[PDB]
C-alpha cells in the first residue's frame, strides 16, 4: 500500500530527529 | 499567430519590465554591495522565489518530462534531494558564509585558508562548471522546445533570447533578479499546473496515468537497415520499475543508493558551495529570513513531479510511436534525432492540448524559466570573475571601474555561449541530461569535501585542502576523459565503452571521488602544520558566534528568539512532508 510507505517513511523520520535532539541534549551540554 | 498569444506574451513582457524598473527605482546599483549582492536587503520571499526560479530551467521542462516520458517517475529523485540540502543551506553553511562576510565562495576559501591559490583554482574551475552543465543544458533545451513549438530559427532564436537576457542582467543588479523572479516563479508555476491540469483531463485523471503508462509501446519496432533488426522488448517496452522512485541497487537505471547518497554529494556542491544558488543567501535580510527563503524554495521543489515528471509520461500513453520511437528511420522522420525522441514529450503536449490563449502562456513559461536561469549564470559569473580574477590583475580597482567590468563580462559570456552552441547542438537527444549529471558528479564531488572540511574540520590546512581539490581532479578526469572518448549511442545502439568504465553509475563514483577527495585533503593536512584559532573566529562552525578579534590570514546571526522558533518547526514539517512523498513513490 502506497499509504502506509508514506506513514512509516514518515515514523522513521521523527525517529531519527528525536535521537539527534537526544544525542545533542546530552553530549554537547 | 492568434492574437491571443501576442497579447499574453506582451502582458507578460510588460509584468518584467515593470517589475526591472520599479526594482531600479528602489535599490542603490552604483556600489559593488548593491549591484553584485542586492544591498544585503532582501527578505524571505524572493529569497525563495529566486532560489526555485534560478534553478528551474527549459531544461526541466524538457529533461524532466523527456525522462519522465524514457523511464518513468525516479527523475524527479534529482528535485527531490534538493530539498534535503535547501536545509543544510539555510542552517550550517549560510550562518558560516554570513559571518564571514564574504561576496563569494572562493573568497571564503581564501579567508578559510589563506593562500593566493586555492581561490583561483575554485573560481575558474566554477567558470567552466556553468559553462558545461548550467548554459549547455538551458541553450539546448530552450532550442528543443523552439524547434517543436514554433518552428523558428533554432540559431537566430537563441541569439535573441541570449541577447534579450543580456540586457535584463547588465541593466539591473541581484535586487533586480530577485524582485524579477517573484514575477518569473509566479507564471512558471502558474501555467505548468495549467498545462498539468489540461494532460491530466486527457489521459482521464490521475489513475488514467498508472493504468496506462506501463502498456504505453510504440508498434513500429522493426528496422528497415540489417545490424538493427527486431529492436529488443527489453528497449521499446516501459521499464517494470517505472512507477518506483527506489530502484535496484545494480540493475536500476538510477540506483536508490547512488539517488540517495551520491546526488546528496553532487547537490550538496549545486546548493550549498555554488555562486549561484549562495549569492541569493548572501543577499538576505538577516539569516531567519534566509532560512525561511530555504523553506519556501523546499515546498516549490516538490512540484517538478507533478508539473513536469508526470505531464511527460502522459505524453507517451497519448503519442506512443512519436514520443516513445526505437527505429532509427521512423526517430529520424519524428524530431531529426536517429537515438529516440523522448524531448519531445513536454512540447508535444504544449501543441496538441493548450487552446489558443494559453498556448501563448506556455511559451511564457518556458520564457521565464529560460530567463530566468541564464540570467542568473550570467550575475553569478560576472561576481565571480570580477572579484576573485580581475581584482589579482587589478588590485587597487575601486567600486566604479568593478561594476564596469562586471557589465562587460556579461557581455563576454554571452559571446562564449554562442560559439559553444554548436557543440552543445552535438548532443543527439536526452544524452546532454545524463552527460550533465556525469560531468556534475565528475567535478564537484572534491569541491563538496573541501566545503565540509572546511566548515567542520579546523585542522584541514591550505596544503590539504589545495592537493584535495587537485587530486580529485585527477581521479574526476580518469573516468570524464576514457569514457567521453568512447561516445554514447542508444539502448538500440550500445556504446563500445569498457564496463570497468561504465557499469558502475556516475552516482556511485562520486560517492568514491567524494571520499577519496576527503581522505586525501585530510592525509595531507594531518602531516603539514596546523592554523591556530586565530586565524579561524567566524569562518567555521564552531566559531560562527566568537566576538574575538580574527587576525586574517554585522556579522551578526542572532534571531528574534520567537521567529526562531516558527522557521525550526517549518523545516521539521517540511522534511516530514518530503519524507512521506519518498515513502509513497518508493
Ligand atoms: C536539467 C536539470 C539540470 C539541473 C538539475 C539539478 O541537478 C542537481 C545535481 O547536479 C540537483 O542537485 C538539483 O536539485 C537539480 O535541480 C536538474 C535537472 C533536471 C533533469 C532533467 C533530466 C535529468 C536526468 C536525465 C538522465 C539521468 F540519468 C539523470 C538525470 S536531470
Ligand atoms: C529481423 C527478424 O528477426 N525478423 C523476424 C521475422 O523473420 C519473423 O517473421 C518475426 C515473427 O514475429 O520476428 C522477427
Ligand atoms: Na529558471
Amino acid at each position: 500500500q502506497p499509504w502506509m510507505q508514506g506513514l512509516i517513511a514518515v515514523a522513521v523520520f521523527l525517529v531519527l530527529v528525536a535521537i539527534a535532539f537526544a544525542v545533542n541534549h546530552f553530549w554537547c551540554q | 499567430d492568434n492574437p491571443a498569444d501576442i497579447l499574453v506574451i506582451a502582458a507578460y513582457f510588460l509584468l518584467v519590465i515593470g517589475v526591472g524598473l520599479w526594482s531600479m527605482c528602489r535599490t542603490n546599483r552604483g556600489t559593488v554591495g548593491g549591484y553584485f549582492l542586492a544591498g544585503r536587503s532582501m527578505v524571505w520571499w524572493p529569497v525563495g522565489a529566486s532560489l526555485f526560479a534560478s534553478n528551474i530551467g527549459s531544461g526541466h521542462f524538457v529533461g524532466l518530462a523527456g525522462t519522465g516520458a524514457a523511464s518513468g517517475l525516479a527523475v524527479a529523485g534529482f528535485e527531490w534531494n534538493a530539498l534535503f540540502v535547501v536545509l543544510l543551506l539555510g542552517w550550517l553553511f549560510a550562518p558560516v558564509y554570513l559571518t564571514a562576510g564574504v561576496i563569494t565562495m572562493p573568497q571564503y576559501l581564501r579567508k578559510r585558508f589563506g593562500g593566493r591559490r586555492i581561490r583561483l583554482y575554485l573560481s575558474v574551475l566554477s567558470l567552466f562548471l556553468y559553462i558545461f552543465t548550467k548554459i549547455s543544458v538551458d541553450m539546448f533545451s530552450g532550442a528543443v522546445f523552439i524547434q517543436q513549438a514554433l518552428g523558428w530559427n533554432i540559431y537566430a532564436s537563441v541569439i535573441a533570447l541570449l541577447g534579450i537576457t543580456m540586457i535584463y542582467t547588465v541593466t539591473g543588479g541581484l535586487a533586480a533578479l530577485m524582485y524579477t523572479d517573484t514575477v518569473q516563479t509566479f507564471v512558471i508555476l502558474g501555467g505548468a499546473c495549467i498545462l498539468m491540469g489540461y494532460a491530466f483531463h486527457e489521459v482521464g485523471g490521475y489513475s488514467g496515468l498508472f493504468d496506462k503508462y506501463l502498456g504505453a509501446a510504440t508498434s513500429l519496432t522493426v528496422s528497415e537497415d540489417p545490424a538493427v533488426g527486431n529492436i529488443s522488448s527489453f528497449c521499446y517496452r516501459p521499464r517494470p520499475d517505472s512507477y518506483h522512485l527506489l530502484r535496484h541497487p545494480v540493475t536500476g537505471d538510477l540506483p536508490w543508493p547512488a539517488l540517495l547518497l551520491g546526488l546528496t554529494i553532487v547537490s550538496g556542491w549545486y546548493w550549498c558551495s555554488d555562486q549561484v544558488i549562495v549569492q541569493r543567501c548572501l543577499a538576505g535580510k538577516s539569516l531567519t529570513h534566509i532560512k525561511a527563503g530555504c523553506i519556501l524554495c523546499g515546498y516549490l521543489k516538490l512540484t517538478p513531479m507533478f508539473l513536469m515528471v508526470m505531464p511527460g509520461m502522459i505524453s507517451r500513453i497519448l503519442y506512443p510511436d512519436e514520443v516513445a520511437c526505437v527505429v532509427p528511420e521512423v526517430c529520424r522522420r519524428v524530431c531529426g534525432t536517429e537515438v529516440g525522441c523522448s524531448n519531445i514529450a513536454y512540447p508535444r503536449l504544449v501543441v496538441k492540448l493548450m487552446p489558443n490563449g494559453l498556448r501563448g502562456l506556455m511559451l511564457a513559461v518556458m520564457l521565464a524559466a529560460l530567463m530566468s536561469s541564464l540570467a542568473s549564470i550570467f550575475n553569478s559569473s560576472s561576481t565571480l570573475f570580477t572579484m576573485d580574477i580581475y581584482t589579482r590583475l587589478r588590485p587597487r580597482a575601486g567600486d566604479r571601474e568593478l561594476l564596469l567590468v562586471g557589465r562587460l563580462w556579461v557581455v563576454f559570456i554571452v559571446v562564449v555561449s554562442v560559439a559553444w552552441l554548436p557543440v552543445v547542438q552535438a548532443a543527439q537527444g536526452g544524452q546532454l541530461f545524463d552527460y550533465i549529471q556525469a560531468v556534475s558528479s565528475y567535478l564537484a564531488p572534491p569541491v563538496s569535501a573541501v566545503f565540509v572540511l572546511a566548515l567542520f574540520v579546523p585542522r584541514v590546512n591550505e596544503q590539504g585542502a589545495f592537493w584535495g581539490l587537485i587530486g580529485g581532479l585527477l581521479m574526476g578526469l580518469a573516468r570524464l576523459i576514457p569514457e567521453f572518448s568512447f561516445g554514447s549511442g542508444s539502448c538500440v545502439q550500445p556504446s563500445a565503452c569498457p564496463a570497468f568504465l561504465c557499469g558502475v553509475h556516475y552516482l556511485y563514483f562520486a560517492i568514491v571521488l567524494f571520499f577519496c577527495s576527503g581522505l586525501l585533503t585530510l592525509t595531507v593536512s594531518l602531516c603539514t602544520a596546523p592554523i591556530p584559532r586565530k586565524h579561524l573566529h567566524r569562518l567555521v562552525f564552531s566559531l560562527r558566534h566568537s566576538k574575538e578579534e580574527r587576525e586574517d590570514l554585522l556579522e551578526d546571526i542572532s534571531e528574534d528568539p520567537s521567529w526562531a522558533r516558527v522557521v525550526n518547526l517549518n523545516a521539521l514539517l517540511m522534511m516530514a512532508v518530503a519524507v512521506f512523498l519518498w515513502g509513497f513513490y518508493a
